[PDB]
């Protein structure tokens, strides 16, 4: 369900769509040359 | 010594060209 | 022209009108050797 | 203050990448470290 | 009921270093110094400024030598303050609890 009141978005404003969880080994191994960074921070609600 | 001068600060020395006559 | 040419960045062009009468000329440099500060007193 | 100094991203954290061999260790009679050797 | 907070208090030894450098002076420089210290109608201003300029040049060279050597000493101590990657990383990875 697309329900939200205030959601998590990037710096630009486009809404994020999910979360992926792993250990930092695959963080660095995927970040080095496989996947592309979008930004460093994001907009997050406080409630 | 009474210094009273700027403390160097990357001294720009002068090139002197010498003329013989 | 010479200065607008990119090769002129390898030269320092300076006017010297009183040059045809030069017999003679010398220039001097006073480079000195920098020292590392070894801490203990010797 | 603003001082010219290179800087490079690696992993996920920003690190200075320095090869301090020019600003120091010229015309001075101390050998450069990091050149240990091996047997 | 088995959990409890735990605290760790580490204390450090401060170690000790120093500095030293050589800086020689000629007797003629001191002699022209003496008249310039009492600068008056006498004492050639051109020679006095020449001598003070040369001495200040040498003094600032030997002074900046200190900041030049500070980096040397610090890089040396960090180089002496490091284990190899090939000996730290395997324990860093292959030790879940100890």
């Amino acid at each position: 369900v697309m329900v939200s009141r205030i959601t998590h978005t990037n710096t630009r404003g486009r809404q994020v769509d999910g979360v992926l969880v792993t250990t930092a080994t695959l963080k660095r191994q995927l970040l080095q040359g496989i996947l592309q960074i979008d930004d460093t921070a994001a907009d997050v609600p406080v409630t | 010594i009474p210094a009273g001068i700027i403390p160097t600060g990357n001294v720009l020395s002068t090139i002197e060209v010498c003329i013989f006559f | 022209r010479f200065l607008e040419l990119g090769l002129s960045v390898a030269c320092i062009c300076t006017k010297f009108p009183e040059l045809a009468y030069v017999r003679d000329g010398v220039i001097q440099f006073e480079v000195q050797q920098p020292m590392i500060a070894r801490d203990g007193p010797h | 203050a603003r001082v010219p100094a290179d800087l490079v991203i690696v992993g996920d954290k920003l690190v200075f990448l320095e090869a301090l061999e020019r600003r120091v260790y010229q015309a001075t009679r101390v050998a450069y470290p990091l050149i240990g050797n091996i047997d | 009921p088995v959990d409890q907070p735990v605290h760790n208090y580490m204390v450090k030894r401060i170690h000790k270093r120093s500095l030293s450098a050589a800086f020689a002076i000629a007797s003629e420089a001191l002699s022209l110094l003496s008249n310039t210290y009492v600068a008056a109608t006498e004492i050639d201003s051109s020679l006095r400024i020449r001598a003070i300029q040369q001495m200040a040049r040498n003094l600032r060279t030997v002074s900046d030598s200190f900041e030049r050597g500070t980096a040397d000493q610090l890089l040396g101590v960090l180089l002496e303050k490091a284990p190899p990657l090939s000996l730290l990383s395997p324990i860093n990875k292959f030790q879940p609890e100890g």
